[PDB]
Order: structure tokens, then C-alpha cells, then sequence
């Protein structure tokens, strides 16, 4: 999730399960990884000392001024097209910044994302269609002219770019908290019942 | 422009007392058959308004603040009113409003304004062959930077002197709110010696101008006339007052109408 | 305490997850509102109910029988009452000697 | 949401309902559908006899027409099908239709085709910069029309000049007319001839500059209103207000400058036409408590529904002081009160 | 005896057509629907005041066509046919004497005026 | 619930639009103190009031006349009542057989 | 208006400064859910009264 | 306008990227280990940029932090245990491994 | 003295009237309180 | 005491008539200074001749 080499797009993004095994989240803290570290709906520290049932990792990478337009409730190129969260959205935020690997001379295209769409992507939805974004009156029949324009865009990825267009891997930890059964704990060794 | 008047006395503000004057439609809300409350810029009732008035030996056209808005009344016959200007230091250094009347089309316009000391519009060499038209004009000496212009429709205003009774009585409620200039006008008839009569008059909006500039002065125009220092003035009164952040209690009649109002 | 009175300006205005702080002030301040209405018509319910009481007793006392009770069907020795319907209520008229 | 039954045991959170009334919801219609009357769509501003005027100022001396306090329908040019291309920048003409912005400035000039192209927002050429600049947050459209065939001439068109060189770069929206000596003179004038190739044909270029300030906006694009609706439950816009509920024609009369009224407790009771002059009452909605009248679940499982301080709308159908009562049969016998309703009404399950 | 029944419409009131609104509302859970219980409590207890007061016997009584009053006239106590309601000489005088939009619902009363004129 | 009850410190303390944060926190909770001071009292009215109406009886039935409700008056069979002044209400002596 | 009813769900989750926002509305519900049971008592014990 | 009775200044330098930690419920190598503020913390967060001054050649060595504790810091505490941290469970007996 | 004015004394603001108190307190201490923690009795902090 | 770095010391003194042990009595301690002193007390000493 967090280690791997190249995350999937923002446009079509991989969402991976964490499900029947231990959860170690001091590994985090040991060993330095994180550059930014946020829990809005949980606290960051609790997420060893409380488990969860189900965990969904959305891995993704997007333009460090794309980053604040992903949280609950808010509004922006992001949230509104290509990649939405819930506005009671609970869990983490994770970002950290891969100008030093992701940037590959003149842009990486392997991360896309949706610069037009006609309408609110709703949260936790992934839109695949590349219709061309109509804004006018008169018809695109498939290709780009006045009010007609591609909506599936590549970032701009360099290594000499300013923190603000410098690649950030973003990985936004979902969870589902006392709805099922809890295969996901953390490596407390059971006592005896009391 | 800087020549001052001649014929011009300069006397002391002298004041008086108003009665129900400066009540006014607030905003666009419609109410009938009911008594309804609500604070706003109104001019207190027996409140001290202050005396200007024009005559062939006193004249008056004094600079006033303009502060949040003000109540102005005139007795008129000739229609001696002929606009306002309002500015923050009457000058072109800054966006200032001219509201003038000459007689054909009501004149709006925000430019920088090259101010004169003592503006009015004058009249020349009536007699035989009544005349009364305008010549001289010192409203402005020259305008640029216009950002607004309104004129209205095309009206036929009658500038003849009359004696006797006072046949126009004008008045209006000048504020500015949120950037918004709100003028609440209201004429009718009245029998008046002097003084403001005893009497209730709910004023109407006539027009909202989104000019959004501040005023912190203004002056009344007046027209001079004679059979440009040397003109007189025909016999005529006005009246200013201030309005504050006051509640009354509107009641309205079966139409709609505001039939009387009580200061809190 | 919220920005505006009227909940669709406040609604159509402010994002989502600020609309429903500064809506939740009308909630809470209109809820309120309605239970303080319910509970003063609650005690002046129970105000009614007792002259209700008194109203029932006086046709029993006042209006069928004789009362003995004294100045319950006013000054003067009791003889009889003729009752007449008001609106929301009910007055007796006393003969008394 | 089985039947009237299944809402009484639901309301009362219990599978056994007793013999009596009971109130189970709470009757309400909802609007059908959304009403839009706005005022006329009249009082534009000159900025179709721009696009379609004559002779144009020169491109140094691009003309800044200004648009203020008025309404700017663009559809129309964009319906009119009087352009030979329109291109537009970051909104299209119909999203520009419903914005207010505070001052519009339609900067009009003449240049060749190859030249249009050098106009976007954040661009270089010999347009953008020795002329005039679209800024990067440029929110109009460009709009242009072949005129060979009107502002060209035979030998050349020399009405028409533009800045080619220039000793630094305009700022957007920043118009010089300095003759000063770039060595070159830095104003040349255009060539324009019916016999010159597609490139080189002068196009009439209107770049519609919106400028939204703290100001109150004056320019306001056209907001489409729809026919009027009466008789129904409706949502309704009318200018700047809203609101929910039965628009019907009353008696009242608003002053000229009343557009809506209050009621004694400050609620919206009435509204006037924006388009036409009329009066139209509010009338809410039809709204009414719900009574279920049914006996023990132990005795029978009839249901009688009462719609209370309605008439029959949504829908033994029989009307009473209470309401529309649906499901019980009306009897003119007069019985000793069983289950009470109100207003002297009692119902009772007989044979 | 009785006093004006009200049943206010707690959704409508608090939420005026808005569905986020009322999900809002719904966090509170039973307030809104418990204050409907207490408001249709009080109506019932004020049908209660009407029967408990002037229904004190189970029959109709009527005088005979001879009216003998014993000297009194109680042409003014008794009700008059000839009024379109039923209501005495003076009970007219009790009645002229004496005399929404939001969700605020006006319950009628279980009597009518007329059924306890009748009492 | 506001950090502090003291309103000029707050003032005196956080940005203006942060003080009426914790402000609206103390109206809020003076507004229910108020409520609940409103409505006790006005039961404890009701409750007084109660009491009231019946030492207005008692001074028709036992101080005035002889009342031949049983144990009204108080214990044995009643014959007159004195009454004496006390703060906030009344005290009647009835003498009894 | 809290995101739970259980005050250690909230615990758990949220940092202690985050925490006193949702308890803070189960105290003001739960208070006036105590004011109206309360008040309802008070008034219904005068009536049996 | 507000006046304090006693001030105290706590004076230090960090990196760059670690000012963001230091405010009341922060999370963080700073906020939970070498320098911690209260949750209750009312005061000031000031910083501004030394590099042209602290920055020395490869890196300054007067500039120590705690990266790792097995423990959260008290607030505006010093401690100079040099234990060695233990992330697993065998004991580390003051030597690293 | 003797008028309604709005103090500030070593920190402490209100509006009250001020006027010479019978209360002792003890050197240590500087602001009393009343039974609703409002400041009753203050201090000078310049001519004690 | 010790509390957030503040050292607080509240004295008392009274001549009393006493065999061993304490008199039975109340005693109400007064501040005598307030010590910023900003280190960790745990353990102490009396100081004697």
C-alpha cells in the first residue's frame, strides 16, 4: 500500500483490502516514512491501540496544490471530479512527497486525473469515461473545439518543480469500525478470561 | 466658480422643530391591515431640523455632512430645487454624484467633478417675453472620469416664479447602505406660513443606484434668476435634518399604505 | 446564533459541512422553542383543567342543587343558578337572597 | 409502508393497536415542480452593434466599450450564427449568462486571421503581447467574423494600425498609444485588401472582458424565466425571492416598487409577477395531521383514514368537518360517540 | 372550560422544506415526535374539560309548550330558536363579546358550540 | 461549557469572531438556566396559587359562616374560624367541637 | 449531532481536543433530554397532586 | 491590552519542516517526544528562518532532538535519559541493535 | 470616588462604583470575590 | 508544593503548650512566597543543628 513502487492514478485509483492479519502501526513511527501524517475522523497514534473490521487503502498520486481539495465537504477540481470522500468521511489522510522518485524528466503520464466533468462525482465512485466535457450548445462529437474539452488530463511531474507541483503519494486510509467481525488487530497476545 | 455671490447674506442655522417628517417605504416588503415594528434611518419625531431658505436679501446654499443619510424638505414654487451633489470632499480628487434637474431630464451622473464654491443654475432677462431658461451653469465647471449616467424621461418642468401660496412641496430621504444610494420622495399639497406644518407623509422610493462611493457631504442647488454674482433668488424654503438608526411602529391601512407612524 | 434565520439561504449558501453547524443553531433554537411552547400550554392546561373542575362543581352546586358552601356561588344565600354558554368557557349566573 | 394499519403499529412502535384514533403522520404535499419568472429579458447593452459595427478603433488603440448596468444575452450571438468562429476561455457564453459581473469591457478591433489566434488568456504573439493581454483568470470568450469583404480595401486598408514592437510586454488590460520610437517605429498599419489570402483577411475580433469587483455588479447575464403556474403546489422563484407552496390571483395590490408582502408575523404571504403586473396569494401547501381510526388488532383489521384540514386530494370517499375521511362510510343516523373525531363526528366499527 | 387546540407540525416548523434539515433533526431522535405526544395530550385533555364540565346528564331536557316561569321571564336566559345558533339573549352577548401558514394546525373541538348551547 | 465565564475576558483574551464562539456558549446555557428558574417557579406559582384558593374558601366557609365540610376546617365539628395575618399567607384558628 | 451516542467510540477515536466537540453535544442533548423528562415529571406530579 | 503575571519564553531551534507539530494536540516527533505543549497550552507560536546564521557547513551538532521514546513527554519537561529506545520485545540492555 | 467609572486595577477590568471598603485582607491577598466569584473588592496596586 | 513549575509555601505559626506529639486543633496555613523555581522535586531533606 504504502511501499510500493508506483501507486495507481487518481483518475482510476486501485483500492487495496487490509483484511485477516496483524496490523503493526508503531512500524510507522519507527521507521521515519511519513512526511505529512493527518487522521481527521481518528487520531493518528490510536490507530495501533484501536482496530478496525474492514480497512480500504486508496492509494493514489496527485499535484501537491490538488492535495487540500481532498477532505470531507470540500470543493474543488478534485473532490468535485475525479476522486471524492464522503462529507462524514472518518479515517486518515496520508501524503508524502516522491519528487524524488515519481518525477521523471519532463512528466510522468502515468497518473491521470479528470479536469472536466459534467456533473458531482459522488464519493467513493470511479468514472472511467472519457466523453469530452460539453459546456456549450453545439455538439463535440468526440473531439476537442469551443466548449469541448478532453477531460482526462496527465500531471505535470518534474524534478526541479516547486513544492507546489512536486508529486505527492497520497494513500487516504478508509475503515469500517464495529459493523463485522474485527479480523484486523494489532499484535497484543491474548490473556486469560476473567 | 471660486466667485462668491453677492447678493448672498450669510446668516446663522437657525432650527426648528418637525413633526412626523421622515417617514418612508424602508424596502420592498408589502403590509396591510397590520402594525409592524422595525429600526432603520429615520428622522426623530419633534426632533430640531435646521432653516435654510432663498430670498431676493438671504441665500443659502450651505455645505451639510452627509453622514449615514439625511431628511430634506422643500416648500417650493418655481421649483427652486434644482438637484444635490454628493461627495466625500467635493472635489475631483475623488468620485462624487450629481443629481441635477434641468428641466427636461432628470440628470444622474458619477464623474470627478471640478467643484464650485457656491453651484447653482441661473436664468437671464425675463420681463416682457417671460423667458425663464437656463444660460449660466454652476453645478459643475467640468467633469471626466464619469463611471454612471442616467437620464430619465423626457418631462416638462415649469420654472415660471409664482406668488401667493407655495403650489410644489418636495421631499426626500437621502442614505447609503451597503454601497446602495436610496431616495424616498413624496409631493403633495400643503398649507404652510412657516416653520414644517402638522402632518404625516410617507415617502416612496424612486430609484436604487449601486454606485457604491462614500459621501460625507452634500449641498442643495438652487436657481437664480434677474430681470454671476449679481442674480436674486425667488422667495423659497428648505429643510435638513439627520437621520438616525430609530424604531417606529408603521401602520398600515386596508391598501397598503402607511396611514400613521409612532417614534419608539 | 446562526449566520441567517431563513434555512434555505443559510442551505444554499455555505458548504455542506458548514451548513449543518449553523443550521443545527435553528434546529436547536426552534426545538427549544416548540418545548418551551408545550410546556407553558402544559401549566395553563392544568389551570384550565382546575376552573374546569370549579366549572363542573358549580353546575353540581350551584346550578342542580342548593349550595351550602358559603360565597362559592357568590355573596348571598345560594338559591339556584341559570348557566350560559361562553366561548371557551362557561358563566353561571347566581341567584342569591 | 404496507398499508395505514402497518403505519399505526409503526407510530406506535407496537404490533397490537388498540381501539381508537390515532394520529400516525402528518399529511403534506410536496412541490411538483420548480417555477422561474424573472423580469424581461429587455434592457441590453449595445454589445451586439460592437460585434457587428462598421469601422473599429485601431488595435494599439483597441476600443474599451463600456458595458454597465444593463443585461448581456450573448446566446444571441451565439445563436445568431452571425460569427465566422467564437472561441471562449474558461466559461462558456451560457455560464456567462447566468453570471453578474461588475463592469464588462468589450475591447473591439480588426486583425488579421493568423493574428486571432494570439488571442488567449496567458499567450505571446504580436496581439497579445504589444496590444492587448488576456490574463490567466480571463473569464469571457472571444468572438470574431470574416470582413474582408466589408473592412478591407482595394491597395490596402490603412484605417487600422497595431503596436508591433514595444520596448517591454502590456500588462493585461493595459492599452499604450505612445508613438515612442522602439530603431523602429513601432505603429504599422494593416494591409487589408478583398484579394488577400485567409491569414491576412481582417476578422472582427470583440474580446469580452469581464471584470467582477467588491462593487455591486451592474452587468448581469439574461436568467431565463419560464411560464407562470397557479392553482399548484409549486416552488417558486420570482426575482430574488423564493419560496414553497399555491400561487393563486388575489385581491391585493403592492405599490409599484413592492415586490412581495409579510404577514403580521413577518412570514411571506404574498408575491408579485416580476414580468407581468399581478398579485398572486400564498397559499401553503396542503398539510394536515393523519388520523388512523381502527379497532383492537384483536377485533378487526378495518381502517378508516383521515387526511385532517384537507379536502380530498391525494387519493367510501366522504367529506367531514375534520377532513377528507376515506375507508369509513358515512351515516346520517346519529349514535352514541364511539371513537370521537371532533367537530360533533364520531365513528364506530357496526355492522 | 376550554382552551384553543393546537397541534404543531414539529418537522414543518423546525425544518421548512429541507431534507438535510430534517436528517439533522433526526439526530435528536424523539424530541420532535415527543413534543407532538404532549401537544396531542393537551388537546385531549381539553375535550376532556368540555364533556366533563357541561355534560352532566345523559339525556336532553325540554320545557313544555305552556310556559309557566313562577313571575320570572326567562325569555332572555333561554335560547332562541329564531337565531341561526343556538344561543340565549344573553349567551348572544357572551359570545359577540369574546372572539397558521407554518405547520400550526387548529383543532377543532369534540362539541360544538351548539352541542353544549344544548347542554 | 465556554472556557470561561467571565465575558470580558473572553473579549480581552480571543479574536472577535473566537469570543463569540465561547459567548454563545454562555447565552445558550443562561438562556436554559433562565428556563428552568421560569418554569419551576411558575409550578411552584400554580402550587401556591392553589393553596391560595383554598384560604380564600376557608375564610368564606370556616372564618365567615360555619362550613359543614368534614375535616375542612379542621378536626372535630366546626363552629367559627379567626384568622390571623402571617408573611406570605394566613393562618385560621378554627374552633372546633 | 454527535458522529456517535457512545462516548468511548468517540474516545478512541478522535484526540482528546477533538473529542470535547461530539461529547460536548451528547452533554447539551442528553442535558435537555433530562429537562424534558424532568419538566414532564414536575408537571405531571402536580397534576396527581 | 491584557496583562500577565508570569511569562516564560521557552527558546529552541528545529527543523524546518517541524514547526507545524508545535501547537496544542499535535502529533509528531516534536509534539510527542522532545517537546511537547499542553492541551490546555493558551499562548504564542513563534518561529522564523535561521538558516542564514545556524545552518553551518554539513549540519550543527549543538542541535539535538529525541527521535525516538517509548513514552509521551510531559509538557515543557526536559528529559535527559539517553535509554535506548526498544521497539520490540527483546531487551536492548543500553546497546543498539 | 463615589461615582460609577470603568476601572482596570493591576489587570482586572470592570464598571462599578468605586468607594472605600472595610473588608481587611491579608497582605497575600489582592481581589475578592462574592458568593457568585464576581470581583467584590479590589486593591490599588500603586497607593495600596 | 510543586504544581506546573510554580513552588508554593504556605506557612503557620502558633506557640502552643504540648508534651509530644501535636495539639488537637484546626490550623488555617497562610502563602508565604511563590517560587518559580521550574524543576522537579521527588525527593527532600530537613534541615537541622
Amino acid at each position: 500500500v504504502f511501499n510500493a513502487t508506483r501507486f495507481a492514478s487518481v483518475y482510476a485509483w486501485n483500492r487495496k483490502r487490509i483484511s485477516n492479519c496483524v496490523a503493526d502501526y508503531s512500524v510507522l513511527y519507527n521507521s521515519a516514512s511519513f512526511s505529512t501524517f493527518k487522521c481527521y475522523g481518528v487520531s493518528p497514534t490510536k490507530l495501533n491501540d484501536l482496530c478496525f473490521t474492514n480497512v480500504y487503502a486508496d492509494s493514489f498520486v496527485i499535484r501537491g496544490d490538488e492535495v487540500r481539495q481532498i477532505a470531507p465537504g470540500q470543493t474543488g477540481k478534485i473532490a468535485d471530479y475525479n476522486y471524492k470522500l464522503p462529507d462524514d468521511f472518518t479515517g486518515c489522510v496520508i501524503a508524502w512527497n516522491s519528487n524524488n522518485l515519481d518525477s521523471k524528466v519532463g512528466g510522468n503520464y502515468n497518473y491521470l486525473y479528470r479536469l472536466f466533468r459534467k456533473s458531482n462525482l459522488k464519493p467513493f465512485e470511479r468514472d472511467i469515461s472519457t466523453e469530452i466535457y460539453q459546456a456549450g450548445s453545439t455538439p463535440c462529437n468526440g473531439v476537442e473545439g469551443f466548449n469541448c474539452y478532453f477531460p482526462l488530463q496527465s500531471y505535470g511531474f518534474q524534478p526541479t518543480n516547486g513544492v507546489g507541483y512536486q508529486p505527492y503519494r497520497v494513500v487516504v486510509l478508509s475503515f469500517e469500525l464495529l459493523h463485522a467481525p474485527a479480523t484486523v488487530c494489532g499484535p497484543k497476545k491474548s490473556t486469560n478470561l476473567v | 466658480q471660486c466667485v462668491n455671490l453677492t447678493t448672498r447674506t450669510q446668516l446663522p442655522p437657525a432650527y426648528t422643530n418637525s413633526f412626523t417628517r421622515g417617514v418612508y417605504y424602508p424596502d420592498k416588503v408589502f403590509r396591510s391591515s397590520v402594525l409592524h415594528s422595525t429600526q432603520d434611518l429615520f428622522l426623530p419625531f419633534f426632533s430640531n431640523v435646521t432653516w435654510f431658505h432663498a430670498i431676493h436679501k438671504r441665500f443659502d446654499n450651505p455645505v451639510l455632512p452627509f453622514n449615514d443619510g439625511v431628511y430634506f424638505a422643500s416648500t417650493e414654487k418655481s421649483n427652486i430645487i434644482r438637484g444635490w451633489i454628493f461627495g466625500t470632499t467635493l472635489d475631483s480628487k475623488t468620485q462624487s454624484l450629481l443629481i441635477v434637474n434641468n428641466a427636461t431630464n432628470v440628470v444622474i451622473k458619477v464623474c470627478e467633478f471640478q467643484f464650485c464654491n457656491d453651484p447653482f443654475l441661473g436664468v437671464y432677462y425675463h420681463k416682457n417675453n417671460k423667458s425663464w431658461m437656463e444660460s449660466e451653469f454652476r453645478v459643475y465647471s467640468s467633469a471626466n472620469n464619469c463611471t454612471f449616467e442616467y437620464v430619465s424621461q423626457p418631462f416638462l418642468m415649469d420654472l415660471e416664479g409664482k406668488q401667493g401660496n407655495f403650489k410644489n412641496l418636495r421631499e426626500f430621504v437621502f442614505k447609503n447602505i451597503d454601497g446602495y444610494f436610496k431616495i424616498y420622495s413624496k409631493h403633495t399639497p400643503i398649507n404652510l406660513v412657516r416653520d414644517l406644518p402638522q402632518g404625516f407623509s410617507a415617502l416612496e422610493p424612486l430609484v436604487d443606484l449601486p454606485i457604491g462611493i462614500n459621501i460625507t457631504r452634500f449641498q442643495t442647488l438652487l436657481a437664480l434668476h434677474r430681470s454671476s454674482s449679481g442674480w436674486t433668488a425667488g422667495a423659497a424654503a428648505y429643510y435638513v435634518g439627520y437621520l438616525q438608526p430609530r424604531t417606529f411602529l408603521l401602520k398600515y391601512n386596508e391598501n397598503g399604505t402607511i396611514t400613521d407612524a409612532v417614534d419608539c | 446564533g446562526a449566520i441567517s434565520s431563513v434555512l434555505n439561504d443559510i442551505l444554499s449558501r455555505l458548504d455542506p459541512p458548514e451548513a449543518e453547524v449553523q443550521i443545527d443553531r435553528l434546529i436547536t433554537g426552534r426545538l427549544q422553542s416548540l418545548q418551551t411552547y408545550v410546556t407553558q400550554q402544559l401549566i395553563r392546561a392544568a389551570e384550565i383543567r382546575a376552573s374546569a373542575n370549579l366549572a363542573a362543581t358549580k353546575m353540581s352546586e350551584c346550578v342542580l342543587g342548593q349550595s351550602k358552601r358559603v360565597d362559592f356561588c357568590g355573596k348571598g344565600y345560594h338559591l339556584m343558578s341559570f348557566p350560559q354558554s361562553a366561548p371557551h368557557g362557561v358563566v353561571f349566573l347566581h341567584v342569591t337572597y | 409502508a404496507l398499508d395505514p394499519l402497518s403505519e399505526t403499529k409503526c407510530t406506535l412502535k407496537s404490533f397490537t393497536v388498540e381501539k381508537g384514533i390515532y394520529q400516525t403522520s402528518n399529511f403534506r404535499v410536496q412541490p411538483t415542480e420548480s417555477i422561474v419568472r424573472f423580469p424581461n429579458i429587455t434592457n441590453l447593452c449595445p454589445f451586439g452593434e460592437v460585434f457587428n459595427a462598421t469601422r473599429f478603433a485601431s488595435v494599439y488603440a483597441w476600443n474599451r466599450k463600456r458595458i454597465s448596468n444593463c443585461v448581456a444575452d450573448y446566446s444571441v450571438l451565439y445563436n445568431s450564427a452571425s460569427f465566422s468562429t467564437f472561441k471562449c476561455y474558461g466559461v462558456s457564453p451560457t455560464k456567462l449568462n447566468d453570471l453578474c459581473f461588475t463592469n464588462v469591457y468589450a475591447d473591439s478591433f480588426v486583425i488579421r486571421g493568423d493574428e486571432v489566434r494570439q488571442i488567449a488568456p496567458g499567450q505571446t504573439g504580436k496581439i497579445a503581447d504589444y496590444n492587448y493581454k488576456l490574463p490567466d483568470d480571463f473569464t469571457g470568450c472571444v468572438i470574431a467574423w470574416n470582413s474582408n469583404n466589408l473592412d478591407s480595401k482595394v491597395g490596402g486598408n490603412y484605417n487600422y494600425l497595431y503596436r508591433l514592437f514595444r520596448k517591454s510586454n502590456l500588462k493585461p488590460f493595459e492599452r499604450d498609444i505612445s508613438t515612442e520610437i522602439y530603431c523602429y517605429f513601432p505603429l504599422q498599419s494593416y494591409g487589408f485588401q478583398p484579394t488577400n489570402g485567409v491569414g491576412y483577411q481582417p476578422y472582427r475580433v470583440v474580446v469580452l472582458s469581464f471584470e467582477l469587483l467588491h462593487a455591486p455588479a451592474t452587468v448581469c447575464g439574461p436568467k431565463k424565466s419560464t411560464n407562470l403556474v397557479k392553482n399548484k403546489c409549486v416552488n417558486f422563484n420570482f426575482n430574488g425571492l423564493t419560496g414553497t407552496g399555491v400561487l393563486t390571483e388575489s385581491n391585493k395590490k403592492f405599490l409599484p416598487f413592492q415586490q412581495f408582502g409579510r404577514d403580521i408575523a413577518d412570514t411571506t404571504d404574498a408575491v408579485r409577477d416580476p414580468q407581468t403586473l399581478e398579485i398572486l396569494d400564498i397559499t401553503p401547501c396542503s398539510f394536515g395531521g393523519v388520523s388512523v381510526i381502527t379497532p383492537g388488532t384483536n377485533t378487526s383489521n378495518q381502517v378508516a383514514v383521515l387526511y385532517q384540514d384537507v379536502n380530498c386530494t391525494e387519493v367510501n370517499v366522504f367529506q367531514t368537518r375534520a377532513g377528507c375521511l376515506i375507508g369509513a362510510e358515512h351515516v346520517n343516523n346519529s349514535y352514541e360517540c364511539d371513537i370521537p373525531i371532533g367537530a360533533g363526528i364520531c365513528a364506530s366499527y357496526q355492522t | 372550560v376550554s382552551m384553543t387546540k393546537t397541534s404543531v407540525d414539529c418537522t414543518m416548523y423546525i425544518c421548512g422544506d429541507s431534507t438535510e434539515c430534517s436528517n439533522l433533526l433526526l439526530q435528536y431522535g424523539s424530541f420532535c415526535t415527543q413534543l407532538n405526544r404532549a401537544l396531542t395530550g393537551i388537546a385531549v385533555e381539553q375535550d376532556k374539560n368540555t364533556q366533563e364540565v357541561f355534560a352532566q346528564v345523559k339525556q336532553i331536557y325540554k320545557t313544555p309548550p305552556i310556559k309557566d316561569f313562577g313571575g320570572f321571564n326567562f325569555s332572555q336566559i333561554l335560547p332562541d330558536p329564531s337565531k341561526p345558533s343556538k344561543r340565549s339573549f344573553i349567551e348572544d352577548l357572551l359570545f359577540n363579546k369574546v372572539t397558521k401558514f407554518n405547520g400550526l394546525t387548529v383543532l377543532p373541538p369534540l362539541l360544538t358550540d351548539e352541542m353544549i348551547a344544548q347542554y
